[PDB]
């Protein structure tokens, strides 16, 4: 539902119309296809909730 | 408020039901679908005023 | 998820 944004040092999601950045995440986000195809795609990381729970 | 152009369509997209990525994993056939949809455009006003 | 933690 966001926007991806940032700040010079790290990426966040945030909605369009009053900013406010949360952490990037496999679940404010949806995946399709490998890096290939897109146009000005970047590098960063994307947060799991699940496997950091299922450790402990 | 600045936005790239190809994420403005990309919401607009977003707007009719269709999901963001079938534009950026079709940016090139979209706007040469554009640029030529324009191009029609000319030749109409200048063949059926 | 937290009734689903017996592994
Ligand atoms: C970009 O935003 C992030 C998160 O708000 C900032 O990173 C934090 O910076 C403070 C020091 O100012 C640290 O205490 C935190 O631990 C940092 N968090 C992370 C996740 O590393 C970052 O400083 C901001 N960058 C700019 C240029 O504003
Ligand atoms: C994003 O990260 C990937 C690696 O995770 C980078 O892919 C490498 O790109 C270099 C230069 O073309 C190649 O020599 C490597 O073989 C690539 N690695 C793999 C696994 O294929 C990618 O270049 C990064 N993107 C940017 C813009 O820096
Ligand atoms: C933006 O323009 C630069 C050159 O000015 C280019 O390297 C980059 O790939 C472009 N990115 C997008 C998203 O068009």
């Amino acid at each position: 539902e966001g926007v991806f944004v940032s700040n010079g040092t790290h990426w966040f999601v945030t909605q369009r119309n009053f900013y406010e950045p949360q952490i990037i995440t496999t679940d404010n986000t949806f995946v399709s296809g490998n890096c290939d195809v897109v146009i000005g795609i970047v590098n960063n990381t994307v947060y799991d909730p699940l496997q950091p729970e299922l450790d402990s | 408020l600045q936005i790239p152009f190809a994420m403005q369509m990309a919401y607009r997209f977003n707007g009719i039901g269709v999901t963001q990525n079938v534009l950026y994993e079709n940016q090139k056939l979209i706007a040469n679908q554009f640029n030529s949809a324009i191009g029609k455009i000319q030749d109409s006003l200048s063949s059926t005023a």
